This record gives C-alpha cells, sequence and structure tokens, in this order.
C-alpha cells in the first residue's frame, strides 16, 4: 500500500508479546 | 528609492558565493537529492551521514 509514514518507525506500530509470570 | 541597488548586489554576491561553494560539493548534493529520491523521508541522522 501506499502511505507517508518512515520506514524508520515502522516496527514501533506493533505490539511485542510479553513471557507470563514464571514464578506461581 | 535609492536603496533597492544595494540589496540586489548584496544578494548577487550571496548567490554567487553560494554557487563557487555548492560547485565544489556537487557530489554531496547528488547523493544527498538520490538518497531523498529512494527513502521518502530524510532525517538528520541519514543527513550527517551522507556528508560523507
Amino acid at each position: 500500500r501506499e502511505s507517508t509514514m518512515p520506514d524508520r518507525f515502522r516496527y514501533l506500530t506493533k505490539e511485542a508479546p510479553d513471557s507470563p509470570i514464571i514464578w506461581p | 528609492l535609492s536603496n533597492g541597488f544595494f540589496r540586489s548586489n548584496t544578494r548577487s554576491e550571496s548567490y554567487q558565493y553560494l554557487s563557487n561553494l555548492f560547485i565544489s560539493n556537487g557530489t554531496l548534493l547528488d547523493r544527498m537529492t538520490k538518497t531523498l529520491l529512494k527513502k521518502r523521508w530524510l532525517f538528520s541522522d541519514e543527513m550527517k551521514i551522507g556528508f560523507m
């Protein structure tokens, strides 16, 4: 697609996963 | 308006110096406008990297 978003700031648009709390 | 010809020559010398300076660094502006052509955005980091 065509947009006005710089390639440097693309990876900042996603949500990272998180490890569940290992201790319980 | 006797003060309309001094500023014209001041800007003329400014333009002549700018042209003489840009002639020596023509490759800089060349690679720079090509970098702006491929990568659609241009920040200060890419700016200083392309100053090489």
